[PDB]
RNA sequence: GCUGCGGUUAAAAAGCUCGUAGUUGGAUCUAGG
RNA sequence: AUGUCUUCAUUAAUCAAGAACGAAAGUCAGAGGUUCGAAGGCGAUUAGAUACCGCCCUAGUUCUGACCGUAAACGAUGCCAUCUCGCGAUUCGGAGGGUGCCCUGCCGAGGAGCAUCCGGAAACGAAAGUCUUUCGGUUCCGGGGGUAGUAUGGUUGCAAAG
RNA sequence: UUUUUUUUUU
């Protein structure tokens, strides 16, 4: 996306697509999420995943401090990946259960503003799907084809109920950020202080 | 959704779609030009035909009515008139 | 629903005198008996004779003989 | 106050539906507002399977089955506690409980 | 609104929804802003101080067309192709 | 006065200024301190107080309900109900809740568009349970043609002129009154011609002044 | 059976315009449905429709600017004296600074400015804002 | 049966009344 | 009865999460260590809290145990988490052989792309 | 209660259908330049 | 219902008066009379027990030909047309494929269920929504609780009664 | 198995 050929998708990056099986959709389709589906499983088309991810990242650039971008999951195949997005991001990251009242009690020691949220899935996650709509929170999240869209903004379609596709997913969303920020480029690739991160530096990985 | 191109509906949606609730009603049936093993004599048919549609000189049925499309007798082909 | 057709005059009007029949108000001030069943006859005052002093009991919760007249 | 949707029957696109007696009480019961229990039990009561295989006049005999359908009112149910009251909520749960 | 001699008398004008166009109320708690950054075709790198402002109204975020609303809104400025 | 919120805490700074940018961006209210400091012409009234008992094993549990209206006769009002032990602690809870309840109120013409607003911009109607109130504009001088109680939400809210159409249980003291409030507030959210006109979006106070939040 | 085409169509542009939808399809097009559409076009409530034909009644498709409120029809189309105007304007109109209550008068169709302009009575057809 | 047995009372006093008129 | 109330079970995790180093699995070391480490007004309550202190002990030796925050376990977690493999298995390298359906289709096509691992099953 | 009421549970949809009076009835004929 | 490039061309919707059908019980006549069984009679229970429980049973329950025209005759929701949401199942017919069954996010017509805008006093309702932003057509009905569906008059019926 | 009642106002 981005209306350029340096932003366009690279063939490593839609490479790794099907190595970590991040098109295979489940057998139910949400009506509202008919667009990203081209043609047993339903496969998503990859172009459409990668347009909105740059969209997602170009969001959450926007959001000029980056601790008030609050990325939430509650799977634990999630747990890996969440840890590490938020460390590159410099973002704040929930694990497991979501406390109700993050968003609303003011009182709540745990207390969040959050300018930006991001999602893995929301239906593990519909307490804060439901939480940002009592404050005006635009939601972010990675959407499947069964998944419902009620109050989400940008959604993501890919494959979130996957073991190693969840993974990847926020390893490109991470690289999009940071590509999109000057820590790192498109040549250079996902490196930080001399170190590569790898994709499977997210990926889930069983005690 | 709600921007829909009402004014120009996918092709394959409007085949997919009742006759009369089209944007502009057609009719799903067709005219076909059948022939027979035999007597190779080409004969218009009504696709949904509900009745027995006999050879002029040969006399062999060529098309069995039924509940929807008529039936074509074993050995005879059609094409579409257009 | 009610009628609303531009020709529905007759239909409206007299089912509304039909419906006015079935109202306690307008049922009591024209049923025409007023005069021979009210005892005053349509009037405000009335003079009489006392034929003799009741007591009548008040209703509960209140306990009293409230002293009426018969007339 | 309407306690339930379908009125406690299982009657659509029906006029009248014929009743049955019920098991206990002979009380006559529309056939969908019964509540009907299919059972499927040994002739034998598992505490004297053995006697009888040990007692059997044949080598391999393969012990028959009881096959009832019972048919219950609402009342002679209840107190059977074949079925039972539930909480607001639970009453719409329409899946049969695990056995 | 303009009223008087040419004078505005209003306390405030309303946001309204970028995509059906309805107007986003005080407590219309819902709604949301979003902003993407802008970038260079080439350097792929945000251009510091420039975004895109999307405003949502509650109403369509709720029936869950937010998703294509802001696809179709970013679409019509170039953000995708 | 510690704000614990980053709306309190702009606000306190004197970053956000006026009630109508928190208006303007939507932004929800959850300290009555911002209230405070953005408004200083508010004024409260105590609608009612009315008791209402919890059955318990040793009698009646009785606890009193108070309403309160504040305004400030400039296109500000609100209405807080809080329920409480005691009348004081009752009342303070329901000036809070006003407080916080506080929206803004648009007024209109009625005929020729010369001076101020005095009435509603048009006819609005708001809904609580059972009782419905209908605002319609009314020509300067007419007054207020309602009932006692949505007449002190309208004053409160600076209407001038305005003629009424109560329906419902009406002795309802706090369905009256929302029902008012809801019917007040719906101005601000009725789309007339005269706010066809497309405006450009801004910055919010938390995109702007950022660097506080942040520092 | 149906009997007021111009009651269906403002129903469905209602509809429409609460789902928050663009585009409305309106069944049995007629003239009378075409002036409406036409003088709420005029007055910037509607943007650009279509007729489709298909050698019956026809359709029309209308695009939504999202910014009606209500478009509604009176039945029967009661007979307005230009005496009662106000009296019907007052009644129906939200307010006397925006809204239109449409005519059908012996010059043509038209709204209830225009007809107070040409001193003008009528049946009225409805009204919309 | 407490409405349906005012009926049957009713009814029962319709029939002597019915019988005395007779 | 035998159940530890709320009082004992906080002190004990404070305890636990303060001076992990002197807590032994010995009761009379934690008694002891107990008696100079915290201001306990009971000898009942200071011997409850011990007891339930090297109770908490064995536990933590099997495993973690939550609430209890543990230096070297979260040492040894966060090793795991970064524990990143010698070369990808998503790297081109390795990626050789995708056995992919006939959703190749289009999908892989008309996005512009001629995937040479890619193998239509 | 025409403007302007209500009829699942508060009073109130006839057991159901046919049917005369009454009431109400699809689109379509000179638009443009 | 579906199929239909068949035919007619407004012939339609709702309907005072009017008319057909209308559970069970009940009435008349003739047959049958197994089972069950109002009334009735006994045995229990009880303070009593004209009841619940048990036993024996009459009308009836069944068939034919006539009457009655009422039911919580209920979805306690009139009929016709139209608009507004998602999902996967189900009955019938059709279209397209694979091997009676499977698939087609297939097309209509039913009967539902759970994601449900709006509505509602609420319970709750994809209608009970699109209504103070009221207004598609039309029929019937209600106007605080009783007296009372009573009295009287009329009419229908053998009666009961409508 | 049997298990009926509880003056008026407050």
């Amino acid at each position: 996306s981005g209306g350029a050929a340096h932003s366009a998708l690279t063939e490593e990056d839609v490479m790794k697509l099907l190595a970590t099986q991040a098109h295979l959709g489940s057998t139910n389709l949400n009506f509202q999420m008919q667009q990203y589906v081209y043609k047993g499983p339903n496969i998503i088309n990859v172009k459409k995943t990668w347009e909105k991810l740059l969209l997602a990242a170009r969001a959450i650039a926007a959001v000029e401090n980056p601790a008030d971008v609050v990325v939430v999951s509650a799977r634990p195949y999630a747990q890996r990946a969440l840890l590490k997005f938020a460390a590159h991001t410099g973002a704040t990251a929930i694990f497991g259960r979501f406390s109700p009242g993050c968003l609303t009690n003011q009182i709540q020691k745990t207390f969040k503003e959050p300018r930006l949220l991001v999602i893995s899935d929301p239906r593990i996650d519909h307490q804060a799907v439901t939480e940002a709509s009592y404050v005006g929170v635009p939601v972010i999240s990675f959407v499947n084809t069964e998944s419902p869209l009620k109050l989400i903004d940008i959604g993501v379609p890919c494959n979130n109920k996957g073991e190693r596709s969840i993974g990847l997913m926020w390893w490109m969303l991470a690289r999009e950020i940071l590509i999109l920020r000057g820590k790192i480029s498109r040549q250079t690739g996902f490196v930080l202080e001399g170190k590569e991160i790898m994709p499977d530096l997210y990926f889930y990985r069983d005690p | 959704p709600l921007a829909v191109d009402l004014l120009h509906p996918e092709p394959q949606r409007e085949i997919r779609c009742h006759k009369l609730k089209r944007l502009v009603q057609h009719p799903n049936s067709y005219f076909m030009d059948v022939k027979c093993s035999g007597c190779f004599k080409i004969s218009t048919v009504f696709s949904h035909a509900t009745t027995v549609v006999v050879c002029v000189g040969c006399n062999t049925v060529l098309c069995q009515p039924t509940r929807g499309k008529a039936k074509l007798t074993e050995g005879c082909s059609f094409r579409k008139k257009q | 629903g009610k009628p609303k057709g531009l020709c529905t005059a007759r239909k409206l009007k007299t089912h509304r005198q039909e419906q006015r029949w079935n109202d306690k108000r307008y049922k009591k001030a024209h049923i025409g008996t007023r005069w021979k069943s009210n005892p005053f006859g349509g009037a405000s005052h009335a003079k009489g004779i006392v034929l003799e002093k009741i007591g009548v009991e008040a209703k509960q919760p209140n306990s009293a003989i409230r002293k009426c007249v018969r007339v | 106050t309407f306690k339930r949707r379908n009125h406690g029957r299982n009657k659509k696109n029906r006029g009248h539906v014929a009743f049955i007696r019920c098991t206990n009480c002979g009380r006559c019961c529309p056939k969908d507002k019964a509540i009907k229990k299919f059972v499927v039990r040994n002739i034998v009561e598992a505490a004297a399977v053995r006697d009888i295989g040990d007692a059997s006049a044949y080598t391999q005999y393969a012990l028959p089955k009881l096959y009832h359908k019972l048919h219950y009112c609402i009342a002679c149910a209840i107190h059977s506690k074949v079925v039972r009251n539930r909480s607001r909520e639970a009453r719409r749960d329409r899946n049969p409980p695990p056995r | 609104m303009q009223n008087d001699a040419g004078q505005t008398v209003e306390l405030y004008v309303p946001r309204k929804c970028s995509s059906s166009n309805r107007i986003i109320g005080p407590k219309d708690h819902a709604s949301v802003q979003i902003d993407f950054v802008d970038v260079d075709p080439e350097t792929g790198r945000m251009i510091p101080g420039k975004s895109t402002r999307y405003a949502i109204c509650g109403a369509i975020r709720r029936m869950g067309e937010s998703d294509d609303a802001i696809l179709r809104l970013a679409q019509k400025d170039g953000l995708v192709p | 006065w510690t704000p614990v919120t980053k709306l309190g805490r702009l606000v306190k700074e004197k970053k956000i200024t006026t009630l109508e940018e928190i208006y303007l961006n939507s932004l929800p209210i959850k300290e009555f301190e911002i209230i405070d400091a953005l408004c200083s012409n508010l004024k409260d009234e105590v609608l009612k107080i009315s008791p209402v008992q919890k059955q318990t094993t040793a009698g009646q549990r009785t606890r009193f309900k108070a309403f309160v209206a504040i305004g400030d006769h400039a296109g500000h009002v609100g209405l807080g109900v809080k329920c409480s032990k005691e009348v004081a602690t009752a009342i303070r809870g329901a000036i809070v809740a006003a407080k916080l309840a506080v929206v803004p109120v648009r007024r209109g013409y009625w005929g020729n568009k010369i001076g101020l607003p005095h009435t509603v911009p048009c006819k609005v109607t708001g809904k609580c349970a059972s009782v419905m109130v209908r605002l319609i504009p009314a020509p300067r001088g007419t007054g207020i043609v309602s009932a006692p109680v949505p007449k002190k939400l309208l004053h409160m809210a600076g209407i001038e002129d305005c003629y009424t159409a109560a329906k419902g249980s009406t002795a309802t003291l706090g369905n009256f009154a929302k029902a008012t409030y809801a019917a007040l507030q719906r101005t601000y959210s009725y789309l007339t011609p005269d706010l066809w006109k497309e405006e450009a979006l801004e910055k919010s106070p938390y995109q702007r002044h950022h660097e506080y939040l942040a520092r | 059976v149906r009997m007021n085409v111009l009651a269906d169509a403002l129903n469905a542009i209602n509809n429409a315009e609460k789902r928050g939808k663009r585009q409305v399809l309106i069944r049995p097009a007629s003239k009378v449905i075409v002036r409406f559409l036409t003088v709420m076009m005029k007055h910037g409530y509607i943007g650009e429709f279509e007729i489709v034909d298909d050698h019956r009644a026809g359709k029309i498709v209308v695009n939504l600017t999202g910014r009606l409120n209500k478009a509604s029809v009176i039945s029967p189309r009661l007979n307005i004296r230009l005496n009662d105007l106000e009296k019907y304007t007052n009644t129906l109109l939200p307010s006397r600074q925006f809204g239109y209550l449409i005519l059908t008068t012996s010059a043509g169709i038209m709204d209830h400015e225009e007809a107070r302009r040409k001193h003008l009575g009528g049946k009225i057809l409805g009204f919309f804002f | 049966m407490r409405e349906k047995w005012r009926k049957k009372r009713m009814r029962r006093l319709k029939r002597k009344r019915r019988a005395a008129k007779k | 009865s035998r159940v530890r109330t709320k009082t004992v079970k906080k002190a004990s995790r404070v305890l636990i999460e303060k001076y992990y180093t002197r807590m032994t699995n010995d009761f009379h070391n934690n008694k002891r260590v107990c008696d100079e480490v915290a201001i306990i007004g009971s000898k009942p309550l200071r011997n409850k809290i011990a007891g339930y202190i090297t109770h908490l002990m064995r536990r933590i030796e099997r495993g973690p145990v939550r609430g209890i925050s543990i230096k070297l376990q979260e040492e040894e977690r966060e090793r795991r988490d970064n524990y990143m493999p010698e070369i990808s298995t998503v790297d081109p390298s390795q990626l050789t052989s995708i056995k992919v359906d006939t959703d190749t289709s289009d999908m892989l096509k008309a996005a512009g792309f001629n995937l040479p691992n890619v193998t239509v099953e």
